[PDB]
């Protein structure tokens, strides 16, 4: 699963989703003899080609943008086509995330590497040594849990002046908050055990 | 330009005419001596129809003039067949044909 | 418009047969075979090493399911630019899972 | 002159930096701030000077007088080891002339045309400088850094061969005295089978993972020799070379005692540029204006071996040389086959001018069927 | 000499192997006119000849096997393999009685699969061609180069199946000098010409009931010879194995099909005359209770698809059931939904007796008694039992591309269907000029067969406007604007996608999602007329509404960026015949502007969104705008156009486009204010209740000065009189472009309607 993903440069096609969605079920729980074989690898092969990866997909996940919105709120006002089974769309969600299904996996799969206080990967992940260069992730995870704010904090404003949320103004809210439970699960698993 | 050579006899009456059909089961040499085509091999007698121009002009005026059932010798001059092009893949460009022909029915 | 549509009487029988196949996705798509997923490791993999083998000396022979997983390695290793599709990787992907 | 490039040259040996301090013992101790120190090219074999008027210049290795390089870094606007300070990557140091005391900064004066068409600056030692510096530190210590010297040397040692062959291009020989300086031919014959060795194809007996991290480490350096010439300079061997036909008795006028030692030379390069072009794909795309170049010769007595293989490689790679033969070059093989006896490499390479990968051309797939064929000898 | 005697010389052999290779690498991937120039040279007989022979080389004549099948095979097979994917059905007759083995009793409704592949598909596929040849044929100066070589199929048949029969035979008596050298040289020329003799589907019934004998104690006994699959085998000979395998697992599933089909047919004929009886009941005879009007609404209203899924829901559902139907017609389902999840992998809670059981069980043995190398074998097997043990899945996936057709249009369909087969073996060869033309007639076919226009769900689902595409795209591939090799053929296909994506709203829905790919390569070859491929991207969104809407900012941004380089450029090409070129070509401008108008309003001024960013990003860059106004120098205003006027009657200026280059600045600078003349706001329904719109109305207005707007409308050239005037100049026809720059902008208000 290193040897797949790190084959896969930066693009967020269904290779890793398919993939990423494997890695999360062989070390669930804390499963310490399999992160134990991972990091020798790592510390074995020595190269790079991996953390390039990782920094550059996160970088292409997206936020709660509020102009994608818009152009939902009038294109459900047409109901059906003048004769064609309806909007076959129907729901037609990919607008708004149309990544919640993957992107709240990358920091599941992020959180899990340290899971059980191993004192080796939270240490690992803030500098690598030996090779050539250096990410620093956890530098690289914080960035994205201030755009993600700021587009919150942006939708509060869209809905100072009204009264009530109407139904779809909350479908697409907890779509979002949802996702920086997520993420702040996995801050606290790079500082816990100290 | 066709010289012909008979080399066994055959009937010597009935010759072929427009509008008929003849079969020719015969086999096709170069004048080098090297073979490059037949229909023997094939085991199929090749036919066709005079009068339609759909074979080459130097061999139908060679079979015009043989009968039924005769086996003949025929030298055709490059230029009834193929003259200067030729048939790509095939034949070289000016060369002398030679054929081998019999009929089998049909006058 | 909605006021103008057609019955469905008086449909082509050609035609009125196409919608009910793609309609008629609403009994497979639902409907769950399980079946592959439990079964599958357990007759591959585990139980593969049977007592064909005669002897040995230092190694053990690879069971079926360690030949598929190094297949995938050895086809990750290739040097390549983008990865392609591979559907096939796909179908064992989630089922592993 | 200096500039700047984005993530184009990063991997390439042109922007490669070596620092030379002033010292002689503990050269390679800890570097801290407030240090003299020099800057070289490591292909280029230059240093970095501003002598009197002409700017930030790539000044020779003779014009270097302590004075005109004079480097040394600033934070901002010992018999030992020595306190380690200046890290990779993050140490942020500013460069600073010694003597003028200036800035380096760029002057990035662009025009219209400049703006959308090339995208380079200018860097001058300004007297107070731009603001946003920041030169950082990375470090690339590894096989590549040691053919990087490989550069400097071959390219230093070739040039000269052709230099000083050039001199007797059309002079026959007054017997006797031969020529003025003579020319090597023993380092020569070495350099070459060395590359050749250090260009040679991975093996067959390794496993997978080995064969691929090596079939990495290759592909970049066959590129690597190419972006600092040493094509062009190989190929201009052959041009001088080539001049002499027949054999060695031709070349007399060079020198007999070096006669005899003319086949092997003329061999060793050809098999050197099929290393350069062998695998790697970037490389074949250049020979489509040279192509009628290589297809001239295919007659040369001691060349058999070199060209067949060396024009074999140039079309299982890239099909775009394939598309570039018309109808005389392939009479022209095609007679290889009539004069050289019955070779099943050429056959192969006629196998090559069908189908390439994946696509077929039709254009050139008839006329093999109408000129080796038809005739039945 | 004789050639039994190469195997000892080990150096004449080695030279002549290769020839043969040469041959087989002269018939390319399709070339019917030199194919037939090496029948006059190899043979016709000794290739049958060299079948019955046993003293053989090796490397050579078993090396024939692959010439017999390069130059009378895979003429078809190379086009019969593509047609092997979707399964379409007519209405017959035939058709009407297929089911699970209907002559089985009570243990054969749950068993006796039957023989895999036995014969009636009913399926479309066309028929191969095949022409014999003969040298002595006049001179020709139709086909495409020429249709086939030709080939005693009734022989071939008969006397492969014979030849395998030694086989299975010989390999159980053992050797130390099998056939060619080494068993697998007797093994794999000659089952491979099985393989591509079966795909063709040349045996028949009789014929294949016999193959599946050599495989006999599973397979066969439907009421000594040893199988293939019982003894040990090299690498080689397995890996076609599973090729002969594979051949028959969509066999079944092609059968799969037909039976779906077979039940498509007379359950919703009842259903729909039992629907009609559902009419009288409840039509104008009626009762009482009003609201039950109001419960019969699918019965009238809602599309007929949605009837569909109102009356199929509960009939295959479980346990609550709404708006139900008789329970005489819902009970089939339930047995036949039960049959099926009988059939293909359910238990519904030894001897294999089945090819499931046979392959499973058969693919783990060869695994577990040896370690795979070549990882091409290892990726066939691993490909196999995945379907066997996954059955829905594939059917699942196999649906999207089934449809079903009625009688007398399959003659229209089978033409249709022959002809398409053309374009997609012109993908795989180079463009050739002589191909260039096939394909011209080609696609002119097919605008003409009646069928493209009454199923455009067929088109998509055979989906050659994805073949096509890729046409293009190899053609104009190239480093710059001197890559314009064959032209010509851009403009002759390109108008055969605008008229497709006119055709349904599903249609423009599917070739737009290749707009990012379509504008990646549409803005340099630009000179040509008729059309371009940035046409077919601006018809890609016309009326929609909603597609409009689904725009993603960066292909307008990248678009914009092009418009860029039209104000800076001197079109060099344009330039090639000697014209002046200025400062900048108003002919490459026109084009992308064109495009922008389609995007900023779908049907009577509407959709801002888009519109709203446009002029944002527009003003960003104000290179943008042609350098005679909107700029540091001057702008005139009344002048730029006036200066064209002068141009316009002056032959030397000129050039010395097609017409004269007056009428080209004329058209560029009215097309930019038509643009901003329907990118304007809003109508008054938001400019008159909000304070957002205002904003953008000020920005435009102070681009466009009034004073020198109302001015330009006058000065008309002349009338044809005594002579009429030339469309070389600027005209007053394309003047209407100032007239809705004024009436939504700055509007009529006082009394200045006079003046």
């Amino acid at each position: 699963v290193l040897q797949m993903i790190s084959a896969c440069k930066g693009e967020t096609g269904a290779m890793v989703s398919s993939t990423l969605k494997l890695g999360i079920s062989i070390l669930n729980g804390g499963n310490a003899e399999v992160q134990q074989k991972m990091l020798d690898y790592l510390k074995d092969k020595k190269e790079v080609g991996f953390f390039q990866s990782i920094q550059a997909l996160m970088q292409t996940c997206s936020v709660l943008d509020l102009n994608a919105f818009e152009r939902q709120n009038k294109a459900e006002g047409l109901g059906m086509v003048n004769e064609d089974g309806t909007v076959i769309n129907r729901q037609n969600g990919e607008k708004v995330m149309a990544d919640d299904e993957f992107t709240q996996d990358l920091f599941r799969f992020l959180q899990l590497l340290c899971e059980g206080h191993n004192n080796d990967f939270q240490n690992y992940l803030r500098t690598q040594t030996g090779n050539t260069t250096t990410i620093n992730i956890i530098i690289c995870t914080v960035d994205y849990l201030l755009r993600l704010q700021e587009s919150i904090s942006d939708f509060y404003w869209y809905y100072s002046g009204k009264d009530v949320i109407e139904e779809q103004g909350k479908r697409n809210f907890s779509k979002a908050m949802s996702v920086a439970k997520q993420v702040f699960n996995s801050l606290t698993e790079y500082i816990q055990g100290p | 330009g066709v010289e012909i050579e008979t080399i066994s006899p055959g009937d010597g009456r009935t010759f072929p005419k427009k509008g008929q059909t003849c079969v020719v089961h015969y086999t096709g040499m170069l004048q080098n001596g090297k073979k490059f085509d037949s229909s023997r091999d094939r085991n199929k007698p090749f036919k066709f129809r005079i009068g339609k121009q759909e074979v080459i002009k130097g061999f139908e005026e060679g079979a015009a003039q043989m009968s039924l059932g005769q086996r003949a010798k025929l030298t055709c001059t490059p230029d009834v067949a193929y003259g200067a092009t030729g048939h790509p893949g095939v034949i070289p460009p000016n060369a002398t044909l030679i054929f081998d022909v019999e009929l089998l029915n049909l006058e | 418009a909605c006021f103008r549509m057609t019955p469905l009487y008086n449909l082509p029988t050609h035609r009125a047969c196409n919608m009910f196949l793609e309609s008629y996705k609403a009994a497979w798509i639902l409907t769950e075979d399980h079946s592959f997923e439990d079964r599958m490791i357990d007759d591959l993999s585990k139980a593969g090493e049977q007592e064909e083998e005669e002897e040995e000396v230092e190694e053990k022979k690879p069971d079926p399911l360690h030949q598929l997983v190094l297949h995938f390695s050895r086809t990750a290793l290739t040097e390549k630019s983008k990865l392609d599709e591979d559907y096939l990787y796909m179908a064992y992907a989630d089922i592993m899972a | 002159l200096v500039y700047y490039e984005g993530g184009a040259v990063c991997t390439h040996a042109r922007s490669l930096w070596r620092l030379e301090p002033l010292r002689i013992s503990w050269s390679g101790s800890h570097l801290r701030w407030g240090q003299p120190l020099r800057i070289r090219h490591v292909t280029t074999g230059r240093y970095l000077a501003l002598t009197e008027d002409q700017g930030l210049v790539v000044v020779d290795a003779c014009k270097a007088h302590t004075k005109a390089t004079s480097f040394c870094f600033r934070v901002s606007k010992v018999e030992g080891m020595g306190p380690p300070e200046i890290k990779y990557g993050e140490s942020l140091c500013f460069v600073q002339h010694v003597a003028s005391g200036l800035w380096l900064t760029y002057a990035a004066p662009d025009p219209k045309a400049l703006r959308l068409g090339v995208l380079k600056k200018k860097a001058i030692l300004h007297q107070e400088g731009h603001m946003d510096d920041a030169l950082f530190l990375t470090r690339c210590q590894q096989e590549e850094s040691q053919a990087a010297r490989m550069i400097h040397s071959t390219a230093g040692l070739y040039n000269q061969f052709i230099k000083g062959l050039d001199s007797f291009s059309g002079k026959p020989r007054g017997s006797g005295p031969p020529a003025g300086p003579a020319l090597p031919i023993e380092a020569v014959i070495l350099s070459l089978q060395d590359l050749i060795g250090y260009f040679e194809p991975p093996s067959e007996e390794l496993q997978h993972e080995e064969k691929q991290s090596k079939l990495r480490s290759l592909r970049n350096r066959q590129s690597l020799f190419q972006e600092e010439g040493m094509l062009s300079l190989v190929l201009n061997c052959i041009d001088r070379l080539n001049v002499y036909t027949t054999a060695a008795h031709f070349a007399e006028y060079a020198g007999e005692e070096a006669a005899e030692s003319w086949k092997e030379i003329v061999n060793l390069l050809y098999e050197l540029l099929a290393s350069l072009i062998r695998g790697n794909r970037a490389n074949c795309a250049l020979f489509s204006t040279n192509l009628d170049w290589v297809v001239s010769k295919l007659d040369r007595l001691e060349a058999s071996s070199g060209i067949l293989e060396v024009l074999y490689c140039v079309l299982i790679e890239s099909p775009e040389v394939l598309n570039i033969i018309q109808e005389n070059h392939i009479k022209s093989i095609i007679s290889l086959l009539d004069k050289h006896g019955r070779n099943h490499k050429v056959l192969d390479v006629l196998c090559s001018l069908c189908v390439c990968n994946g696509v077929a051309v039709r254009s050139n797939q008839d006329l093999i069927t109408e000129n080796l064929l038809p005739g039945r000898e | 000499m004789d050639i039994l005697e190469l195997s000892e010389r080990l150096d004449l052999q080695r030279f002549h192997s290769h020839t043969l290779r040469l041959y087989r690498a002269v018939c390319a991937l399709g070339n019917n006119r030199v194919a037939h120039a090496l029948c006059s040279h190899v043979d016709q007989a000794q290739l049958l000849h060299a079948l019955e022979d046993a003293h053989l080389p090796g490397p050579l004549r078993a090396g024939y096997y692959d010439l017999l099948i390069s130059i009378h095979l895979e003429s078809a097979c190379r086009s019969r393999r593509s047609m092997l994917s979707e399964y379409i059905v007519p209405l017959t007759p035939e058709t009407r009685a297929i089911t699970l083995f209907p002559p089985g009793r009570k243990g054969g409704n749950a068993r006796r699969h039957g023989l895999p592949g036995v014969g009636v598909t009913t399926s479309l596929r066309p028929p191969h061609h095949f022409s014999p040849p003969c040298f002595v044929a006049a001179l020709p100066a139709e086909a495409p180069a020429r249709l086939s070589p030709a080939i005693p199929l009734e022989a071939l048949r008969d006397k492969a199946l014979r030849m395998l029969g030694e086989a299975v035979r010989d390999g159980g008596q053992h050797a130390r000098d099998p056939v060619g050298g080494s068993v697998e040289f007797q093994f794999v020329p000659v089952l491979k010409l099985v393989s591509t003799l079966l795909v063709m589907g040349i045996f028949g019934d009789e014929d294949v009931k016999q193959i599946l004998k050599m495989i006999e104690p599973e397979v066969f006994t439907e009421e000594l010879e040893e199988g293939l699959l019982q003894m040990k085998l090299p690498e080689s000979v397995k890996l076609q194995m599973c090729n002969l395998l594979e051949y028959f697992c969509d066999q079944e599933l092609q059968h799969r099909v037909e039976s779906l089909a077979a039940f498509a047919e007379r359950y919703v004929d009842k259903l729909q005359a039992n629907q009609r009886s559902r009419y009288a009941l409840l039509m104008r005879a009626f009762t009482m209770s009003a609201a039950e009007t109001a419960r019969r609404t699918r019965e009238f209203r809602s599309p007929p698809q949605e009837q569909i899924n109102m009356l199929l829901h509960f009939k295959d559902e479980a346990d609550e059931e709404d708006c139900p139907l008789p329970e005489d017609i819902r009970q089939d389902l339930q047995d036949f939904h039960q049959d099926l999840l009988a059939h293909c992998g359910i238990q519904l809670e030894k001897k294999p007796q089945s090819l499931q059981e046979l392959v499973s069980h058969m693919v783990v043995r060869w695994a577990q008694e040896d370690y795979v190398q070549s990882p091409e074998l290892v990726r066939a097997m691993f490909s196999l039992l995945h379907r066997q043990y996954d059955g829905l899945g594939e059917l699942l996936r196999a649906l999207p591309r089934a449809y079903t057709i009625s009688p007398s249009s399959v003659e229209d369909t089978m033409s249709l269907l022959e002809c398409l087969g053309q374009i997609r073996s012109l993908l795989i060869v180079q463009m050739g000029p002589q191909e260039e033309n096939l394909m011209i007639q080609s696609i002119g076919n097919i605008m003409n067969n009646k069928v493209f226009y009454q199923h455009p769900n067929l088109m998509r689902a055979l989906g050659m406007h994805e073949t096509v595409m890729e046409v293009m795209v190899n053609v104009l591939g190239g480093g710059e604007t001197k890559e314009i090799r064959f032209p010509k053929m851009v403009t002759s296909c390109c108008r055969f996608l605008c008229y497709f994506c006119r055709i349904s709203r599903q249609n423009q829905r599917s070739m737009f999602d290749h707009l990012s790919y379509l504008l990646e390569n549409s803005g340099i070859g630009l000179g040509m007329q008729g059309s371009t491929p940035l046409d077919v991207a601006a018809a890609s969104v016309i009326d929609n509404n909603e597609l409009a809407l689904a725009l993603q900012e960066q292909d307008l941004e990248k678009v914009v960026s092009y418009l860029a380089g039209c104000g800076l450029q001197s079109c060099p090409m344009l330039l090639a015949k000697g014209y002046p070129d200025i400062g900048w070509n108003p002919c490459g401008g026109e084009r992308y502007l064109d495009f922008l108008r389609f995007a900023v309003f779908v049907n009577g001024e509407s959709v801002e969104e888009n519109a709203n960013v446009v002029v944002r990003l527009l003003i960003r860059k104000p290179e943008c705008f042609g350098p005679a106004l909107r700029g540091e120098g001057g702008s005139g205003l009344l002048a730029a156009i006036e200066e064209a006027i002068r141009i316009s009657e002056d032959p030397a200026r000129d050039g010395p486009n097609r017409v004269h280059l007056g009428h080209a600045i004329m058209s560029f600078y009215a097309a930019l204010i038509d643009l901003l003349g329907r990118c304007a706001p809003e109508m008054h329904l938001i400019q008159a209740g909000k304070g957002e719109a205002l904003r953008i109305r000020a920005i435009l207005r102070s681009l466009v000065p009034l004073d020198d707007l109302v001015g330009i409308i006058s000065l008309p050239l002349q009338i044809p009189t005594l002579q009429p005037k030339m469309s070389a100049s600027f005209v007053p026809d394309h003047k209407a472009s100032m007239v809705l720059f004024l009436d939504r902008v700055y509007g009529i208000e006082n009394q200045d309607f006079l003046l």
